[PDB]
């Protein structure tokens, strides 16, 4: 995902190579960003 | 721009509000996790304003000054006996900061939540902007409004041995009375915690 | 038999920044959840674009006062990313570890003076192969916005990106004596009863904004 | 673009508030998982050396990049340079630990050890700052220990990053900040 | 031609505890049938769940004796698997090869004097950063269970995992002077003729108990 | 939770019994067969090993854990440090044997040798205790033999355990062991 | 089965890799922790 380039699948099991995440019960920063105010806040004139 | 806020039993009420900063989210992650094993609890009585002077804006300061309130503070509430009674808590705030000159005084404060504060240096305070805050600018407002959830590296905390959040107030342009305003200006907090959750019920001191 | 193979020479060094992954030792291992933590970002641009910070002024501050003189410049620096007035902005942070840039940096504008002080200010971009203007009205044929104070305190304007090439350099060369890409002109127009009041000024990373060629110089 | 400064919402001018045309970006070098995902050398300690990212020297990429989140989460690389066997001892062992082969072990193999180890830490997540500077102990990736370690690197696989914080560029003395470029 | 490889640096040395298998030697050898031998077992927690063992007291027995005086304490130590208390249990002899634990760990109470005596017990959990509890009353306010003794001679009480992380460590750090865990207090509210009489306890893992990372410090 | 303690039926309380909840569990790692799947270290004599997992020490983790079970079975993993050739030997075999080399012998290869055994023993499953201190000479994994052996590591293979016995923690002269933990 | 994470078949045949079980015409501790009683072996008050 980050700086890998290999076409072919890892030859250990994903269990092995990395730690395995857990669930219970650019996520806000990129909602912030894109709902930045880009206009004008007045009348245009041509 | 009338804004009405509602803790419990207290409300505040501001005729110049800009509106309120949600840092980092507008909901709360989940409060129920492995760590408290079903144990813990939610504590309404303690989620409402409180309130502390945190200092004296004056002409003399100038950019960089700063102020420093580290949450939780010393609280002589229901909140505040809440440290006393569980071993584990976490709560988010809602936080209030006035700064009430008038309209004829110039300058400008900055107020930030900020999270796992040991200490800022001088050139880190030009981009205190990258925490939640809001700014008080006399000739807009009087009033600063940002809201937080609970932060940290574990889902419960312990208050006697980490703050996780540090409000901050920073002076960025440095007032002017002018003949007309206010020849100075208090800064308080008026501060109310969010989604209070104990666990851990420590024995009384008998 | 086997299949045959070739060891090949200049092949599997290591190399520091490579595309692949480690034999593993250890494993079988759940992590703690941590699902929705909050305040998480993804691309440091998102928050370079969200988040403006302070430029730096003569003096070290955040501001430029208003002045009653026949001097109008308020402030004129080098549209450079490793420029004195952009050293303690976020954006010039994160640029010292790329080599190249493109795309629209955004300066805010922020009156901090009394209701009863009034001012009107102009934002100019001089272009590289001249020198910048030294008064508004030289400065009035370059790209510009004016604008004054009022009900809204802030004003938002682009510094658009132009250039021979479609990429330019963060880092300035010691053997560039005059900017390569030009120069940010602020002056005042002219003002009422604004004498010693504060205009802050911060910037931040417009929509198209790209940095790219990461480098490691130390700094 | 005028706007109510005090309030923080964020806003973002472009180039066509006078006739500009905003263009296309592509930002897949400043991605954090991209980014932070290459080795960076650390100074080592003789035997025992402690797996911990704060190790990174602040002004280097990782290490300048890992200070601007306060908290964060990532597997792990190494690749040492190491006499005798190399032995790696998780979050939460026994020092002693480290002498015991059964513990992951590497046996010596010129010119060098690369190894991927998972996350290990009893926190659903790490800090870079801490308000309880000085860091938990509970913050490390485990333990590595060899005869001698000569050279070690670390490498970020995986990161995520939360609440960004300050990152400085060198300040100048001059009008900007000049150094050799390279050239012809 | 062949096929061309690069042997990368960094990897193929032998690792103590890698994923994968020797080349074998010797084939076709089969075993003699084994298939249903009693008593088999496939996870350690099974028994570790199924089996408690006894824990220890001043003295070197698994027992505390009723006593007769205005202390009701009758034991009191850190909720740790590297306590002396525990240090006899299968519990104690399996987490020393993990550094990580997590959920319930089970104590169970056996009383052993006469019919003619009776007695009442409590238990309780004191979580860490305040003293433990002296008396039963001040430890009413932990978590706690009383019950008395009669027909049935055994109680089990579930100890909480309680803790700011999701894993506490099995081990118990020499910088570390006061328990991070807590402690388990043990009182007896009042007796009834059972002066000397023993109430033995035991400690099993409960449900959720978890050990994770192993790891060989020696011990 | 009351009952009758004399019963030996196995009583299982909960934290729901004062309003608790029973949380999620994974006990991957104390599964019998990965924990024993990973090399043990066992000094070794200069020429003529008797492969023998009682060999191990009974502290390391491989030796305590072995010794829980009273019977047991798995394939063998060695690796073995040597110089000239390794020759290995099944179980029964005249010690003679160990100088001929049509038994499975390995030519030296730096560093090491790593070979996979099957189990080899007359009897359906073996013991770590045999009452009949000492065990049966037929409760072995076969032989080896090298001009010297320096370095020998034994790894179980789909291990079985039965009968569980007593697993020993180290007892403490304090309230507490306590040990020096990794810490940065 | 037990700490092994390759995703490709062994090279060698199961009949080399180890040795193979017969069959003649965690078990019981598993049996054992799952039959245990966890309740309340009397009434219940609130």
């Amino acid at each position: 995902s980050g700086n890998t380039g290999s076409i072919i699948n890892n030859y250990y099991m994903q269990q092995y190579q990395n730690s395995m995440d857990t669930q219970l019960g650019d996520d806000w920063f990129s909602k912030l960003a894109s709902s930045a105010f880009s206009g004008l806040f007045g009348a245009l004139l041509a | 721009r009338i804004l009405t806020t509602r803790n419990g039993h207290t409300t505040s009420t501001t005729q110049s509000s800009v509106g309120v900063t949600y840092g980092y989210a507008t909901t709360e992650d989940f409060v129920s996790g492995p760590n408290t094993s079903g144990l813990e609890t939610r504590v309404v009585q303690a989620e409402r304003f409180f309130k502390t002077h945190l200092f004296d804006w004056v002409t003399s300061d100038s950019f960089g000054r700063c102020h420093l309130l580290e949450l939780p503070t010393d609280h002589k509430g229901v909140y505040g006996s809440l440290t006393d009674s569980y071993a584990y808590m976490r709560n988010g705030w809602d936080v209030e900061v006035t700064a009430v000159g008038n309209q004829f005084n110039g300058g400008c404060l900055l107020v930030a939540m900020v999270p796992e504060l040991c200490s800022i240096n001088k050139r880190e305070l030009y981009q205190l902007t990258l925490f939640p805050h809001q700014f008080i600018n006399p000739r807009t407002n009087m009033t600063a409004h940002i809201t937080v959830p609970f932060v940290g590296v574990n889902r419960y905390d312990q208050y006697k041995v980490h703050k996780p959040w540090t409000l901050v107030v920073m002076v960025v342009a440095p007032l002017t009375v002018n003949t007309e305003g206010a020849p100075q200006i208090k800064v308080y907090a008026n501060i109310a915690p969010t989604n209070v959750h104990v666990a851990g019920e420590f024995p009384s001191k008998e | 038999g086997i299949f045959p193979v070739a060891c090949s020479d200049g092949y599997g060094g290591l190399v520091t920044t490579d595309p692949k992954t480690a034999d593993p030792a250890y494993g079988k291992v759940f992590n703690p959840p941590r699902n929705m933590l909050p305040g998480r970002f993804t691309n440091f641009l998102d928050v370079a674009e969200a988040c403006p910070t302070f430029l730096r002024f003569e003096g070290d501050v955040p501001y430029v006062t208003t002045k009653t003189d026949s001097d109008r410049i308020l402030a004129q620096f080098d549209l450079s990313l490793a420029a004195k007035h952009m050293s303690n902005t976020f954006l010039a942070g994160l640029a010292q570890y790329y080599t190249q840039y493109s795309g629209t940096i955004n300066l805010h504008f922020m009156f901090t003076g009394p209701t009863d002080a009034k001012a009107r200010y102009m934002i100019a971009y001089a272009p590289p192969g001249m020198e910048p203007p030294k008064t508004p009205e030289a400065a009035a044929h370059c790209i510009h916005a004016e604008w004054d104070t009022g009900l809204n305190s802030k004003f938002t304007f682009s510094i658009p990106y132009l250039s021979a090439a479609d990429y330019a350099y963060t880092a300035s060369d010691t053997a560039e004596t005059t900017n390569v890409q030009g120069w940010v002109c602020l002056f005042q127009i002219t003002h009422g009863k604004a004498d010693g009041d504060a205009l802050v000024v911060l910037a931040s990373a417009g929509k198209d904004f790209e940095l790219r060629l990461p480098v490691d110089a130390r700094t | 673009t005028t706007s109510a400064g005090e309030s923080a919402d964020p806003v973002t001018a472009t180039v066509e508030n006078y006739g500009g045309e905003t263009q296309v970006q592509r930002r897949q070098h400043t991605d954090v998982s991209f980014i932070l995902d290459r080795f960076v050398k650390v100074t080592p300690k003789d035997q025992i050396n402690v797996l911990d990212l704060m190790q990174t020297p602040a002004h280097t990429l990782v290490g300048a990049l890992l200070r601007t989140a306060t908290y964060y989460f990532a597997d792990l690389e190494v690749a040492v340079k190491h006499e005798g066997n190399l032995t790696w001892v998780p979050n939460g062992a026994p020092e002693t630990a480290l002498d015991n082969t059964t513990n992951p072990t590497a046996y010596h193999k010129a010119p060098l050890t690369r190894l991927a180890l998972p996350y290990t830490a009893p926190h659903r997540v790490l800090a870079t700052a801490y308000n309880g500077r000085t860091l938990p102990t509970s913050f490390n990736y485990g333990a590595i220990k060899a005869t001698r370690v000569t050279e070690l690197l670390y490498r970020m696989k995986r990161a995520e990053t939360y609440c960004p914080r300050p990152l400085l560029a060198i300040h100048p003395s001059e009008a900007r900040h000049k150094q050799k470029i390279v050239a012809p």
